[PDB]
């Protein structure tokens, strides 16, 4: 039996404490049924927090400690770093606040924040930007600390980025109490960019969004992309937050607090029981309320040598040497036009799965806006011209000179409710000519493969294929090995043919 | 309207002077209702109770600032760090005046920390002028693995990048650990003379004693550190002639207290006349919110240009640290620490004496020592490189040309056969041939010795995001050169723009092209056959991995499909591919014109087809910015003038 500490630090109602304490002993599903002792600080201050910590340190032989916090505090992470450095104690963080990742850590610390590094979030968001291939983007930050590291990170990613990713403008602004609007609000008014990437705090984001709405830089044709620090309280997004905001978080965002606590306890217990397997011994207890013994424990080193590569219930909860997580699964979340946060994509194992082949740019009055230039493109598979294949599995996505394409949804039963959409690599003669058309006429496009049959024929008096998708307004334009005939011509318009063909009789030479 | 200031000192006596210091403020500025007051404590070895008292005594009181100093026991960042955390919870400023740790320079973790002494990393900027003063270009960096060392390394990297220059290499080490003499050895076979170091006192002493074991104390070699590395045991093991930087104040805690009190009083008066100062949280317990005017007080502290300090102008930098600081240049002469100059900005000023260099000389040594023994790396290529096993006696066979002269052969070391199939025995073997002949000629022309050793992997190489990595990294001889294993390449290497960014190609020494080889009926249509354009299972073809042709087929995306064919059957060397084509395991091989025509004129039974779809040169490559490029360029020019390379070809191609 291992004794652990479940620390509550998000204030809130006091009903949380007992409603978690009775379930603390209800963890029988996990090996070596844990003896968790929980405590909750209703004041959330360094003195009381340290008092509880040191009291539980002197209370009994505890091995691992987990802590939860409210979504708008930062110093508690550093306080627990001090605890785990001075006392050499393994700890874990959950919920808002402490889960924020601090790239520098004291060498003697073992606090091991449970979150995602900022640069990894940048990697995910630039991959998403590649999905909608918006090479033009503007960098907008405030004078909030860490923005130097943020600009270093964006410089590093853009430097490691493949395409000539246009940094339209890198700029820093003043946010907080009031602030000078002169040459800063006018600076906003002179900023000209359709895609913006931001970095600031939660209330800084609240103020900046209000200014941007007051700046006139809001609405369709203006997209924002912000990190986790800017966002907060996904349940309660303020009115200042514009619709169509994008970020990426952990899958546990939607889980309940009890589930998060149980998962943290499970990870701790699995590390402990892996130690128990390999070395046949229970984990070495932690330090004391008073001063520290000195050097690191070799058994604590064993816990830090089997802890970093732990998994539980399908999820590999691996950690980075920087006291945070490495390549976990992430959910790309997006604020909708209903002022609600839902799932727009998923980044897992270096793979992006989005439910939106195109980005919906809803306008101010809660209505979608359709671009004139962007246009739905439909086709049928054909080896000489319409080459379809699986996306490159080694690196994800598609190779160059190839377009991402999709099946004709699954509208026979799934009219667009299947969020994992099977991407395909579409390349060929028709792909090349449509690429040239796009690069000349300067219009976007949306490609998807048609499934309901073949080219198209009036069946039972109604048409099908690309002919159906276009004549019945389900699509805009169709391309492929399409022959022009009158029966095809009365109901739909054709351009001038580009490559001539005809009927032919094929035979064996011998 | 009452004000109070918190102090955490170590002497327990300056505290009383601190009591005077606030009085000094009340004696330097008006009293009125400002009610300038003082509060002081001494930190404890156990920081828990220290922070608890800080809450129950300072935050609980009307304290608007906190200062801290260093304890007599050497622990540094051990003591003040929890304070930096505590202040962060309430955004109150904290002033640490006796710390050289760059960790405190962070604003993300230490929100409201300030220092009037720049950290050890800022010392880098100091030495930045050294090389500028004495015109030193070849600079070698050696740094500990500690974060302070990493910060100093990146700071000096930025500085040297400002002049669009670079250190020729940087090396890292662990603190107080075991074998370090490998680094000092590779420093011996390095090029530079002037060395710069950064470590702890015990670490510096270990480096000193190891370098003394390795004769690094001799003339020409120069070392450069701060004041940490020249104390105690490190000072004892530091040889004479070492140059160091000294703080003008160093340990005058009284001057630091006076200047801090003055600037604090000035900032407090400015805040009071700017009003809306709110109040301290009045206790850690209970009050859980942040202090709103904390950022405002921090920014006015940033702009607090209190120039009336005892140390002169107390000017904060961008990060809130002392800017245009004062230091002195000291030279260790005959066990005496002698000063030679002063530093306060963009220009060191000499004051007295002369620099007694570590080798005991009086003249300023140059920054490098050109090594007349260069490094030769290559790959075995029969048209250009012949490699044979030496006899039991370990020499080359007395094999003479048809004209009767012996072939000039050397002893190139390296693995006995390819590493996966080999037991990884770096067996020296006889090697000779065209490239060998020309390198011997140009060496006789420049009169320099050399060392011959073929490439480890056997592949040419390219930038690649290798497994478990992120940055595209070279391999092959380009990687071996960029690492410094070899200093210049001698091989029928192809010039490409990708290599051009990293390896200095001289003028081409030979011209050649790219073509296709088959056996002995569908004469292949060069690079215009559809049967290439749409790959077939009946026709199998490939090239060498990490090679120039791979780069070419990668650039032309229109050819990418054949590149997709490449990754199926790509070979690793010319011999196996040639035999397989002779065995019809492969159908056609894309490679150099010269290689294919050579084997055809010697082996027969196989023919090249199609024209030289890509013409280029084989040019002798070498390291960037090394002086020898112009010499070898004009040498190969004059060799083309008298046709000596043509004579070489007639010796090797009949
Ligand atoms: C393409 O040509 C096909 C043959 O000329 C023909 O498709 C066939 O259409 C019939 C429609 O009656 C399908 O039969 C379906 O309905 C019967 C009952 O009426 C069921 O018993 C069957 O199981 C089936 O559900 C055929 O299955 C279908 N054949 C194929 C191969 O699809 C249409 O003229 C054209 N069809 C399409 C899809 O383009
Ligand atoms: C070839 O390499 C050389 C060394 O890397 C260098 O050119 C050399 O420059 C020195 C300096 O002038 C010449 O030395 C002559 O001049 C000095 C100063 O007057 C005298 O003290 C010497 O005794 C000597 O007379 C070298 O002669 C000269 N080397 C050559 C081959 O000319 C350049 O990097 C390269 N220069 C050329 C021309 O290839
Ligand atoms: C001026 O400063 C002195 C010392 O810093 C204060 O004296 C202490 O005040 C605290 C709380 O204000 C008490 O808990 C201590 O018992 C006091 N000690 C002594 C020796 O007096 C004093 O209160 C401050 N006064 C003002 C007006 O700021
Ligand atoms: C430490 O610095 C203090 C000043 O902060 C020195 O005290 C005075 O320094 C001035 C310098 O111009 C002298 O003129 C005074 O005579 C000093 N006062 C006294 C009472 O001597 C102090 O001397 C310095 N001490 C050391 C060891 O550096
Ligand atoms: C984690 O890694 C260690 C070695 O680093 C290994 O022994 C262990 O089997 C791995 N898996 C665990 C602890 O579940
Ligand atoms: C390490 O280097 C060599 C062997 O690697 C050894 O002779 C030397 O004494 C060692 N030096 C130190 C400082 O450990
Ligand atoms: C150091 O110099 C001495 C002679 O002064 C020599 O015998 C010894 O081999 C040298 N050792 C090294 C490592 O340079
Ligand atoms: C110390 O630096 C200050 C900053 O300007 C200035 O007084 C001077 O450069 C130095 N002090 C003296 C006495 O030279
Ligand atoms: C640097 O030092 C000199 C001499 O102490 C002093 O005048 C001033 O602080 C600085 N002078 C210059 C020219 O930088
Ligand atoms: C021999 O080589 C040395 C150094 O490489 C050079 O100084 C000298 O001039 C050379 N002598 C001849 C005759 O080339």
């Amino acid at each position: 039996a291992v004794t652990v500490a479940v620390v509550f630090g998000s204030s809130g109602p006091l009903q949380t404490q007992a409603r978690t304490r009775l379930t603390s002993q209800n963890f029988l599903d996990l090996p070596l049924e844990i003896q968790p002792l929980t405590v909750g600080v209703n004041n959330t201050n360094p003195s009381s927090i340290l008092t509880q910590i040191c009291g539980l340190l002197g209370a009994a032989r505890v091995h691992g400690i987990v802590f939860e916090d409210n979504v708008d505090t930062e110093a508690v992470a550093q306080l627990l770093d001090f605890v785990s450095s001075q006392t050499h104690v393994p700890i874990l963080s959950i919920s808002g606040g402490s889960a924020v990742v601090l790239t520098p850590k004291e060498p003697g610390s073992a606090f091991l924040q449970l979150g995602v590094s900022l640069e990894q979030q940048l990697q995910v968001l630039f991959k998403v930007l590649e999905e909608y291939d918006w090479s033009a983007f503007a960098v907008i930050t405030s004078l909030h600390p860490g923005h130097a590291l943020f600009l270093e990170g964006v410089r590093a990613v853009a430097d490691a980025s493949y395409l000539s990713w246009r940094l339209l403008d890198v700029l820093t602004l003043e946010l907080g109490p009031g602030g000078p609007r002169a040459r800063t609000q006018r600076l906003l008014r002179q900023v000209d960019a359709p895609v913006l990437v931001a970095y600031c705090s939660r209330e800084e984001a609240e103020v900046l969004f209000a200014e941007a709405a007051q700046a006139g830089l809001v609405g369709p044709g203006h997209v924002w992309l912000v990190p986790n620090l800017a966002l907060g309280s996904t349940d309660a997004p303020p009115a200042a937050f514009p619709v169509g905001l994008i970020s990426v978080v952990t899958e546990s965002w939607r889980l309940s607090l009890r589930q998060k606590v149980r998962d943290g306890v499970a990870i701790l217990a699995l590390g402990a029981h892996s130690y128990r397997r390999q070395y046949g011994t229970l984990p070495a207890p932690a330090g004391d309320c008073r001063s520290h013994p000195g050097p690191v424990s070799p058994a604590r080193e064993a816990f830090y040598r089997h802890l970093l590569n732990v998994t539980w219930e399908g999820r590999d909860f691996s950690f980075s040497p920087g006291g945070y997580l490495v390549r976990p699964t992430m959910v790309v979340i997006a604020l909708n036009r209903h002022r609600l946060w839902e799932m727009v994509g998923r980044w897992d194992h270096g793979v992006l799965y989005m439910k939106y082949p195109v980005w919906p740019r809803y306008s101010t009055s809660l209505q979608p806006v359709v671009d004139s230039r962007h246009l739905t493109v439909a086709t049928l598979e054909e080896r000489p011209f319409v080459i379809v294949e699986s996306p490159d599995p080694g690196t994800g996505g598609c190779v160059p000179n190839t377009v991402p394409c999709r099946r004709q949804s699954n509208h026979t039963f799934s009219s667009g409710d299947l969020t994992p959409y099977t991407k395909l690599c579409c390349k060929g003669f028709c792909i090349d000519i449509l690429k040239k058309l796009a690069k000349v006429v300067k219009f976007s496009y949306d490609l998807y493969l048609v499934t309901n049959g073949k080219h198209g024929k009036r069946v039972r008096g109604v048409w099908n294929g690309m002919i159906g998708e276009v004549y019945y307004k389900r699509a805009d334009m169709a391309i492929g090995s399409l022959t022009i005939n009158e029966e095809r011509s009365e109901i739909i318009d054709f351009s001038v043919p580009f490559v001539e063909t005809g009927i032919s009789v094929m035979v064996s030479r011998s | 309207k009452i004000v109070n200031i918190g102090a955490v000192l170590s002497t327990r006596k300056h505290e009383q002077m601190f009591r005077e210091a606030v009085n000094q403020a009340n004696k330097r500025h008006g009293s009125w209702k400002i009610q300038l007051n003082a509060t002081s404590v001494t930190h404890k070895p156990n920081a828990i109770q220290m922070a608890l008292s800080v809450c129950e005594d300072l935050i609980s009181s009307q304290v608007y600032a906190i200062l801290v100093s260093h304890p007599p026991t050497p622990n540094d960042h051990f003591t003040p760090t929890p304070v930096s955390y505590t202040a962060g919870f309430y955004r109150i400023p904290v002033l640490g005046l006796t710390t050289r740790m760059s960790i405190y320079s962070d604003k993300s973790i230490h929100l409201s920390f300030l220092r009037t002494v720049p950290p050890y990393s800022h010392q880098s900027s100091v030495w930045f002028e050294m090389m500028r003063v004495y015109n030193w270009n070849h600079i070698i960096l050696l740094v500990s693995d500690d974060h302070e060392g990493r910060a100093a390394q990146k700071r000096l990297e930025t500085l040297l990048e400002e002049r669009e220059s670079k250190a020729e290499k940087v090396l890292q080490f662990d603190p107080g650990t075991k074998n370090v003499t490998a680094l000092l050895m590779e420093a011996r076979e390095l090029e530079a003379r002037v060395i710069i170091l950064s470590a702890s006192e015990d670490d510096a002493a270990t480096v000193y004693r190891a370098a003394a074991m390795l004769n690094m104390t001799g003339s020409g070699y120069v070392w450069l550190v701060g004041e940490r590395e020249i104390s105690g045991n490190a000072l004892r093991y530091a040889p004479d002639g070492i140059i160091g930087l000294q703080l003008i104040n160093g340990k005058n805690e009284s001057a630091h207290i006076s200047d801090a009190v003055g600037v604090v009083a000035q900032a407090v008066h400015e805040l009071l006349e700017k009003e809306n100062i709110t109040d301290p949280p009045r206790g850690c317990v209970g009050n859980t919110n942040i202090w709103k005017t904390g950022p405002l007080f921090k920014r006015v502290l940033m702009s607090s240009k209190y120039a009336d300090g005892v140390t002169g102008r107390v000017e904060f930098n961008e990060d809130g640290d002392r800017k245009f600081a004062n230091y002195s240049i000291m030279n260790l002469q005959n066990r005496k620490l002698v000063q030679v100059g002063i530093y306060n900005g963009t220009h060191v000023i000499p004051n007295d004496r002369k620099i007694i260099w570590p080798g005991g000389e009086t003249e300023k040594p140059r920054g490098y020592q050109m090594s007349t023994r260069l490094k030769i790396v290559t790959i075995h290529q029969e048209p250009f490189v012949y490699v044979k096993p030496t006899m039991s006696d370990g020499t080359c066979k007395e094999e003479f040309t048809v004209n009767g002269d012996p072939v000039k052969k050397v002893i190139c070391t390296g693995p006995n056969d390819t590493s996966p199939g080999s037991p990884r025995h770096t067996v020296p073997q006889c090697c000779y041939g065209f490239c060998i002949d020309l390198l011997i000629k140009l060496a006789r022309t420049m009169n320099f010795t050399y060392e011959v050793h073929l490439v480890a992997d056997g592949k040419f190489g390219t930038q690649e995001r290798v497994n478990n990595s992120n940055k595209k990294e070279w391999n092959g001889m380009m990687g071996e050169l960029l690492s410094g294993q070899a200093d210049m390449i001698v091989a029928p290497l192809t010039i490409n723009n990708e290599r051009a960014q990293y390896i200095e190609f001289s003028k081409p020494f030979k011209y050649q092209g790219l073509t296709i080889l088959v056996k002995k009926e569908e004469r292949i249509t060069g690079i215009n056959d559809p049967r290439l354009r749409n790959p077939s299972d009946k026709f199998i073809y490939a090239t060498v991995k990490q090679s120039s042709v791979d780069i070419y087929f990668r650039r032309q995306v229109e050819l990418s499909t054949m590149y997709r064919h490449m990754e199926k059957h790509n070979y690793e060397s010319a011999a196996e591919a040639i035999q397989a084509v002779r065995d019809n395991k492969l159908h056609a091989f894309i490679w150099d014109s010269a290689v294919l025509e050579f084997e055809a004129s010697q082996k027969c039974d196989l023919v090249t087809t199609g024209e030289l779809f890509f013409r280029s040169g084989f040019g002798i490559g070498m390291r960037k910015d090394s002086p020898w490029k112009q010499n070898v360029s004009l040498s190969i020019l004059k060799s083309h003038e008298n046709g000596f390379m043509e004579d070489l070809d007639k010796t090797w191609v009949r």
